RNA sequence: GUCCCACCCAUACCCCGCCCUCAGGGUAGAAACGAUGCCCUGAGGAGUAGGCGGCCGUGGAGGUCAGUGACGAAGCCUAGGG
RNA sequence: AAAGCGAAUGAUUAGGGACCAUUCUCAAACUUUAAAUAUGUAAGAAGCCCUUGUUACUUAAUUGAACGUGGGCAUUCGAAUGUACCAACACUAGUGGGCCAUUUUUGGUAAGCAGAACUGGCGAUGCGGGAUGAACCG
RNA sequence: CAUCGGUUUUGGCGGGGGGAUAAAGGUCCGGGGAACGUAGCUCCUCCGGGAGUGUUAUAGCCCCGGGCGUAAUGCCCUCGCCGGGACCGAGGUUCGCGCAUCUGCAAGGAUGCUGGCGUAAUGGUCAUCAACGACCCGUCUUGAAACACGGACCAAGGAGUCA
């Protein structure tokens, strides 16, 4: 759905052999905190051998975008499982927040490569500080000198309950 | 709590108003309803009560 | 739908006598009122036994009454059933017995000894709650039919044989000389 | 099926472990069994006299009769729609005391001690065992170890 | 009077959780909000094929 | 009781079951304000929330 | 392919009415009742093979309704009624 | 199940040093190891502690074993949940052709084929959906 | 139609709590940067631009900190109130649980007011058209509407009895 970004800190339950265990922080993009904790244990199981039964969630709180009103460029590294293997990819998006870029990727990756949320791992999301960091053609064309384009065709908006119209609409809106 | 809980007949709720969602018999984590919706059971209770 | 394993299960115990005895109907009405309007658990048991059939109310003898009446003398013996006479009892002490029925020999001997042979409606008069009563039951499993119930190998029950003799069930499955033993 | 005698399918159940076959330890003969004890049957294949059928191997029962070099065990055998009492004469070589009963017996003795100690002292104590409870509130200090930020790893290496 | 105590009891319990969380933020430590002790179950999948 | 009445909608039925309902409303216990200058998080709490 | 709102309806779920079944209570110094009745409460209701209970109908026998009937019994017809 | 073969048994590739040290690949009727699911028992009043009694059994032995009298432990009587399944008996009906599906699995090239294990369904069952359908979904 | 009770649907209003005590944002005061480089300046064209320099100038932008500021909004969680509509009115002397106060009540289930008609007007049966649906029964069978068998139609007789 619409994703928030959570930081989730976990830990193995302290035992007699390990009175003070290590803390594991992780940033997760999830629709809600229930999924965010579920994603945390899924990633931590493969990474640090820690399981939910033998662990506890220290904290899980939302990180909100600092400047949601500044247009910035994002570069995302992921790995996904196709129907015949696993592949790493790099994509670039132009959004307002890291969450907005991630929602774009999940729709983009489903539209183009038919991948699903259960198949994609978000390795890293960064903000491109400058324009020479952009390495893709579809993003370089939106940061040109003075971007200005018309809107050809552009059929008008007519109420779907207004079944009949007296005159033929003009597509010059 | 054991005597107080057992004294209460099981609550006979109605179907939620608005709910549930497209696929109901999946875990709440993967877009369903089954399982542990931790603090979200209150929103469900309002619909079903 | 609801996940239940039984529906409309009935009580397994009788709730009214099958008898058309008009006098017994009056007796049940009296003990329905008594069992409802008193805290006496004795009244409830007497009401329940009035419903029972004839195989569940076996006869009792005066000897079995006498056997249990020590040192419970000064108590009224209550039997929801028939009190029969015992030839093997040469003398009958002074007893107070309340019962549904008395055989003519048993009633005469109890009364001749100087005791009371009263009915259950008389009992409800001076003892509306079984204040000093001895509730006694006859031998349930003394019936001939019960000797046949549960017949099987190594059960030591009575078989359905129409005659007694060296024949008809004595050869195979009854001794090791002819095959096996049971 | 085609062959349905005793010892059928007991190729592994009645065998002995890899490097503990041969001579039988004498602690088995020195254990003492009373009537009412709860013992576990484990057929030892090195002794072919006085075994128990493979259905009773691994089962548990209550001793009911003690004779010279064997004991009688009452075991409930599930036969279709009912349980049946089974009285098994098995040599002391195929059995051993059950530690679950011993753990219970140390607990019943212990419960008397706490109840006696509490009554003399003058406060009530809880005797029933309680299952694990949900964790209470606690505070975690990060003065020594700070959280480590971990991210999913790239596929990268093919092998 | 018992309703008075309960309303006050509910009022004070919630603030302590908030106060504990806020004080942990000031100190820099982490406070575990304690696991929930009561849950409500709802059966939503019929009586067939179980 | 021939007809169950909802205390959440019938005020009279609520009062037989909870006499403190009236005092709760007048005393405005559901709208208690907290005052004073709030104590915000330090700059160390942030810059740790974000990596 | 993915994500999000709104809406349609099963004999399913909730509330209410009614039928029946089962279960639990009350009802006599009776102004008292087809007590095999009445009053109150709660739950439940699919079904072949099969089991049980109550009721409807037909030919005869005993009792009874001081029963109906040539001023019209029984039978038969009747998109007339309860 | 998985795993193993520079570990036993059996099968098996290649080179090297004088049989030895290595190397590639396997096992329903092999194995040092070894899960998951299922599975036996216990969580007490018919119990526990102290003194003492009976015996023709046992002990060198009033030492034990079994069963007890008299005392002490109380309803927090020794985990949770439920009890919308108390226990037993009598008499008797129909049935003794089954079929389908997820998972496991045997013969077969395969089969809407033949045969099994757990569980759930149809037979015996209507209803909404899968246009339509004995088994699918609700 | 009015005032109520039960269930329910759909709107609106006021007040609290929480998160970085939202993040942002506006203005002001500081520090540091750059370009999709603003002014100015240097070059060719000079209708129209391009190139370079130039870090705010005769536009602005990005990052960090601080006052106004305990700012607002938004999301979630809550304590209450008021509207629009629909279906229903079971029960039948008082008793009860409660609230108010010297009145009573919305509190153990609907009353009050008004209007038309008083008859085929409501209602029922039948016929017919229309919307949606509906395979031929009995039987054997794992499975029957079956391209499985018996059945053209009607009346009367017809099969778990007795010792
Ligand atoms: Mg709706
Ligand atoms: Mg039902
Ligand atoms: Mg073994
Ligand atoms: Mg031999
Ligand atoms: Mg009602
Ligand atoms: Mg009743
Ligand atoms: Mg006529
Ligand atoms: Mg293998
Ligand atoms: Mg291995
Ligand atoms: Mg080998
Ligand atoms: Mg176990
Ligand atoms: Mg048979
Ligand atoms: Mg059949
Ligand atoms: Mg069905
Ligand atoms: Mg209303
Ligand atoms: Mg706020
Ligand atoms: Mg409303
Ligand atoms: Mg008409
Ligand atoms: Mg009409
Ligand atoms: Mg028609
Ligand atoms: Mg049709
Ligand atoms: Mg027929
Ligand atoms: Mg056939
Ligand atoms: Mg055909
Ligand atoms: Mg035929
Ligand atoms: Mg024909």
């Amino acid at each position: 759905g619409r994703l928030q970004e959570y930081q989730v800190i976990g830990r193995h339950l302290p035992t007699e052999s390990n009175p003070t265990p290590a803390l594991y922080r992780m940033r997760i993009f999830a629709p809600n905190a229930v999924v965010a904790k579920s994603r945390f244990w899924y990633f931590l199981r493969g990474l640090r051998k820690v399981k939910k039964a033998t662990g506890e969630i220290v904290t899980c709180n939302v990180i909100t975008e600092k400047h949601p009103l500044k247009v910035k460029n994002f570069g995302v590294w992921i790995r996904y499982d196709s129907r015949s293997g696993t592949h790493n990819m790099y994509k670039e998006y132009r959004e307002l927040s890291r969450t907005a870029a991630v929602e774009a990727l999940y729709s983009d990756m489903a539209a183009r490569h038919r991948a699903r949320f259960r198949s994609i791992h978000i390795l890293k999301v960064v903000e491109l500080e400058k324009t020479e960091d952009i390495k893709r053609p579809y993003l370089k064309q939106l940061v040109t000198k003075k971007l200005s384009f018309p809107l050809p065709h552009r059929v008008p908006k007519i109420s779907n309950k207004k079944i009949f119209s007296a005159k033929r609409p003009a597509t010059f809106a | 709590f054991k005597q107080a809980s057992n004294f209460l007949w099981p609550f006979k709720l109605s179907n939620p108003t608005g709910g549930f969602r497209t696929r109901k018999f999946k875990h709440f984590i993967e877009g369903g309803d089954l399982g542990n919706r931790e603090e979200h059971i209150n929103a469900l209770i309002r619909q079903m009560n | 739908g609801i996940d239940l394993r039984k529906h409309h299960e009935r009580s397994t115990h009788r709730k009214a006598p099958k008898s058309d005895n008009v006098y017994l109907k009056l007796l049940v009405k009296l003990y329905r009122f008594l069992a409802r309007r008193t805290d006496s658990a004795f009244n409830k048991v007497v009401l329940r036994r009035l419903f029972m059939s004839r195989i569940n109310r076996p006869p009792m003898s005066i000897s079995r009454i006498v056997a249990n009446l020590k040192g419970n003398e000064k108590k009224t013996v209550v039997v929801v059933g028939t009190v029969t006479d015992d030839n093997r009892l040469l003398t009958v002490p002074k007893v107070s017995v309340a019962a549904l029925r008395f055989t003519a020999t048993a009633r005469a001997r109890i009364e001749a000894a100087g005791g009371q042979a009263i009915t259950l409606d008389q009992l409800a008069l001076e003892k509306p709650t079984g204040a000093n009563t001895l509730l006694l039951r006859g031998p349930k499993n003394a019936r001939e039919a019960v000797k046949h119930f549960g017949f099987g190998p190594h059960k030591h029950k009575k078989p359905y044989v129409a005659s007694k003799g060296r024949k008809f069930e004595k050869a195979r499955g009854r001794r090791r000389s002819k095959g096996f033993k049971v | 099926g085609h062959a349905a005698g005793l010892r059928a399918g007991t190729r592994y159940a009645f065998s002995r472990n890899f490097r503990e076959k041969g001579m039988i330890r004498l602690s088995t003969y020195l254990k003492q069994y009373k009537v009412g004890d709860i013992v576990d049957i484990k057929v030892n294949g090195a002794v072919q006299k006085g075994m128990a059928h493979k259905v009773y191997h691994g089962k548990t029962g209550v001793i009911y009769n003690v004779t010279k070099s064997a004991v009688g065990i009452i075991i409930y055998k599930k036969v279709k729609h009912r349980y049946i009492e089974k009285r098994i004469n098995v040599r002391i070589e195929h059995i051993q005391p059950s530690r679950s009963r011993d753990d219970f017996l140390r607990r019943v003795k212990q419960n008397a001690e706490l109840k006696k100690q509490a009554k003399a002292e003058g406060k009530p104590v809880q005797l029933k065992r309680q299952a694990l409870l949900p964790r209470e509130a606690r505070t975690i200090s990060v003065v020594d170890n700070k959280p480590e930020t971990v991210a999913p790893v790239a596929y990268e290496t093919t092998i | 009077k018992r309703a008075e105590t309960y309303v006050k009891e509910y009022r004070d319990v919630e603030r302590e959780k908030i106060r504990l969380q806020r004080a942990a933020k000031q100190d820099g430590s982490f406070h575990i909000p304690a696991e929930a002790k009561l849950i409500f179950l709802i059966r939503i999948k019929g009586i067939n094929k179980i | 009781n021939v007809q169950k009445k909802n205390p959440l909608r019938n005020k009279q039925v609520l009062l037989r079951l909870n006499p403190y309902a009236a005092t709760f409303a007048k005393e405005k216990l559901g709208e208690i304000k907290e005052e004073g200058k709030p104590q915000r998080v330090p700059a160390t709490f942030k810059t740790l929330l974000q990596e």
